[PDB]
Formats: structure tokens, sequence, C-alpha cells
């Protein structure tokens, strides 16, 4: 649906776009998970993997009707991070600042 | 940049 994509769009485009003050994106790392070649100790802990790679290609091919699924993808992309990753640690720092950025997004698309 | 448990 147009609409929804748009709406989508806006609203992960203030996260793909934030900075932290170290001037670093910190989606940036939530891009594009390793491979299951390249990290296979990674899926043995995250039965559901989710990245910003796969969020888009729902996007393209219909697979949001509603809000909501975004809104499981995102707290999928969130908590995976902080099962895997040590409390603490800048890549999970960064998921809580997702987290954050998302709810504010979700809640005001309402 | 993952910090693995």
């Amino acid at each position: 649906d147009p609409e929804l994509a748009e709406k989508i769009n806006e609203m992960l485009d203030v996260i793909l776009e934030y900075k932290n003050e170290d001037g670093e994106l910190i989606a940036d790392v939530f891009q594009t998970l390793p491979t299951r070649k390249e990290l296979p100790d990674y899926y043995q802990v995250i039965s559901k993997p989710m990245d910003f790679d796969r969020i888009n290609k729902k996007i393209e091919t219909g697979r949001y009707t509603v809000m909501e699924e975004l809104n499981d993808d995102m707290n999928l992309l969130v908590n995976n991070a902080q099962t895997y990753n040590e409390e603490g640690s800048e890549i999970y720092v960064s998921s809580e600042t997702i987290g954050k950025l998302w709810k504010e997004q979700y809640d005001k698309f309402m | 940049g993952k910090a693995p448990r």
C-alpha cells in the first residue's frame, strides 16, 4: 500500500539517519547481519534473525499490511541485539537507542 | 562491532 510504505519509509529514515555523540550512524551495524557462513554461532543463539536489509525486502514485496507487523520486526531487531551482545557494549547501547527512537515513531504514527 | 556473550 503506497501510503503505508511512505509512512514506514519516513519513520525508518529517522532511525537510519541518527548519529550518536561520537558521530557514528548507530543503525549501520544493524543493516546487514553477518552471514550464516561468516558467523554460524549467531544463528545458534538467535532463532529469528532480523536486519534492515530484510525489512526493506519486506517493504518492496508488500509484506507489511499494517504498522504492527513492522513494530514486530523492529522489536525483533532490538531484542536480538540485546540477546546476542553484552549489556553495556556499543552495539547493545545502540540497540537501546534504536528501540527508543522506534517507540517515538510508532507512538506518533497513532 | 559485535560483543558476544
